[PDB]
């Protein structure tokens, strides 16, 4: 009944914008955490492409 | 709501006024009804401000 446009488009523009450092650390840091533990587990990796 | 209406012609940019959905008939009227057009004037006058 009334208009949610702009109320919406506000909404979404600060979760784009959001200064979130996740996506920062899963391309960087995330890998290298994997790659040091991998040789140490007792069940090593078992992978398919 | 008279006066808010009028203070409102200052702030269009940020606050956009408009009339409530309760002020319109409830199943949308008819013609056929003395109450319908006594909503249809009011709401014909109410609108332009």
């Amino acid at each position: 009944t009334q208009s949610l446009v702009s109320s919406m488009r506000g909404t979404l523009d600060k979760l784009k914008l959001i200064k979130s450092m996740t996506p920062m650390y899963l391309q960087q840091l995330a890998p290298v955490e994997l790659a040091v533990i991998a040789p140490m587990l007792p069940f090593p990796p078992f992978q398919v492409p | 709501s008279f006066r808010v209406a009028l203070a409102g012609w200052l702030y269009n940019g940020v606050v956009t006024t408009v009339i409530d959905d309760s002020s319109y008939p409830k199943d949308g009227g008819s013609v056929t009804s003395l109450e319908n057009l006594w909503d249809f004037f009011i709401l014909a006058l109410a609108l332009p401000l």
